[PDB]
């Protein structure tokens, strides 16, 4: 977790990497906020 | 009070086949352009569906056996049918669906009463007020320790009224659909989707399910309230649902327009 | 919140993604929509419609 | 003569090609099974 050549070196496990194109790692775009949305209730249920 | 009146001719029923009519939006996810193939209780194509009558006279109400689902569809003009009481012994002794559909109110009262044998709503008509008013409220003796309770919107040979009363889960679920009908005894063949109206959570034992129709006792009965009535014309028509795979397709808008019978 | 990466949960349907305002026009009984894979891809709100 | 024939049979093969759409089938199967495998696997996220 240093630079893109490195993650490739560690991908491949070897420390000489030939010419070429590899795929290493999954970009995801993680969640920001949360959200929470309900009908609107004014009344607590009769468990008394 | 309950009053055991009958007057009516005796003949059997008549049959019909049920074509493609009858399907209803088994779930509540909108799909559009997409062919979904279901499993639920659906009414076969081409079914045996009993003809009942009520003409003037005619009153069949029979105490038909309400199996797993129920089809109904009524083309009228002058409501006689109200509407529905279901139950495995119809007595005080266990609860009783009882839907009552006026021109004024729905009303839903799931309560153990004391059923009448023969449930009815009696209309009585006077030209001076010019108004058509229910005198006797007959469907059954007394209230008797309800136990479920709700009121809506009243549901609006011209009109077909189609419903699905389908009983599943503890919960009984009523799906209609409202159609203008140009033919005044049968079924058309269209396709038509019905749309859920509402899911009530009853829960009770339901085996027999019966009617309720209206008497329009105006001027043209001199018989005492026992043997002499009178009222317009009335037709409904039951079906059973049986365990169908369905495909049903939706167009873009996300309605229902065809549908195959595997 | 609109046009972000966001969990959510409509009515106990529970996600993460983002949500836009859409042209779909769902009848009035349906809650949420599915894609021909049946996947998620479209929600009533509880409290705007 | 050979000329015109030549000219006729490609004229003809274009209008065969246009007015049967059944001759490109070896490629529209491919990408059918391609489309209906992928279709599965999505699918097969949908059972418990
Ligand atoms: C719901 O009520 C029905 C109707 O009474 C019950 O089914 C009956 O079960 C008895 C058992 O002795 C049979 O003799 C009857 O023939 C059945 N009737 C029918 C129409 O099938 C049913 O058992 C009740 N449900 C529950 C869960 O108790
Ligand atoms: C419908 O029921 C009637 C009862 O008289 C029977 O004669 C008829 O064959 C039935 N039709 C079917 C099962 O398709
Ligand atoms: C209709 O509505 C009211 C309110 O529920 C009810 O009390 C009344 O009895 C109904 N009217 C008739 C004529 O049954
Ligand atoms: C009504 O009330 C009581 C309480 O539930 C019940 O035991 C009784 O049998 C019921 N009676 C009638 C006539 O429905
Ligand atoms: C969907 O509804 C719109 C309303 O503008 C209508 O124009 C269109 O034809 C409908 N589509 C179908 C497939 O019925
Ligand atoms: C509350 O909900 C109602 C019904 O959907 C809506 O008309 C109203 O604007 C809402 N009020 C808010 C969100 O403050």
């Amino acid at each position: 977790a240093l630079d893109p050549l490195s993650e490739t070196k560690c991908t491949l496990k070897s420390f000489t990497v030939e010419k070429g194109i590899y795929q290493t790692s999954n970009f995801r775009v993680q969640p920001t906020e949360s959200i929470v949305r309900f009908p609107n209730i004014t009344n607590l249920c009769p468990f008394g | 009070q309950c009053v055991n009146l009958t007057t009516r001719t005796q003949l059997p029923p008549a049959y019909t086949n049920s074509f493609t009519r009858g399907v209803y939006y088994p779930d509540k996810v909108f799909r559009s352009s997409v062919l979904h193939s279901t499993q639920d209780l659906f009414l076969p194509f081409f079914s045996n569906v009993t003809w009942f009558h009520a003409i003037h006279k005619r009153f069949d109400n029979p105490v038909l056996p309400f199996n797993d689902g129920v089809y109904f569809a009524s083309t009228e003009k002058s409501n006689i049918i109200r509407g529905w009481i279901f139950g495995t012994t119809l007595d005080s002794k266990t609860q009783s669906l009882l839907i009552v559909n006026n021109a004024t109110n729905v009303v839903i009262k799931v309560c153990e009463f004391q059923f009448c044998n023969d449930p009815f709503l009696g209309v009585y008509y006077h030209k001076n007020n010019k108004s058509w008013m229910e005198s006797e409220f007959r469907v059954y003796s007394s209230a008797n320790n309800c136990t479920f309770e709700y009121v809506s919107q009243p549901f609006l040979f011209k009109n077909l009224r189609e419903f699905v009363f389908k009983n599943i889960d503890g919960y009984f679920k009523i799906y209609s659909k409202h159609t203008p009908i140009n033919l005044v005894r049968d079924l058309p063949q269209g396709f038509s989707a019905l749309e859920p109206l509402v899911d009530l959570p009853i829960g009770i034992n339901i085996t027999r399910f019966q009617t309720l129709l209206a008497l329009h006792r105006s001027y043209l009965t001199p018989g005492d309230s026992s043997s002499g009535w009178t009222a317009g014309a009335a037709a409904y028509y039951v079906g059973y649902l049986q365990p169908r795979t369905f495909l049903l397709k939706y167009n873009e808008n996300g309605t229902i327009t065809d549908a195959v019978d595997c | 919140v609109k046009n972000k990466c966001v969990n959510f949960n409509f009515n106990g349907l529970t996600g993460t993604g983002v949500l836009t305002e859409s042209n779909k026009k769902f009848l009035p009984f349906q809650q949420f929509g599915r894609d021909i894979a049946d996947t998620t891809d479209a929600v009533r709100d509880p409290q705007t419609l | 003569l050979i000329a015109n024939q030549f000219n006729s049979a490609i004229g003809k093969i274009q209008d065969s090609l246009s007015s049967t759409p059944s001759a490109l089938g070896k490629l529209q199967d491919v990408v059918n099974q391609n489309a209906q495998a992928l279709n599965t696997l999505v699918k097969q996220l949908s059972s418990n």
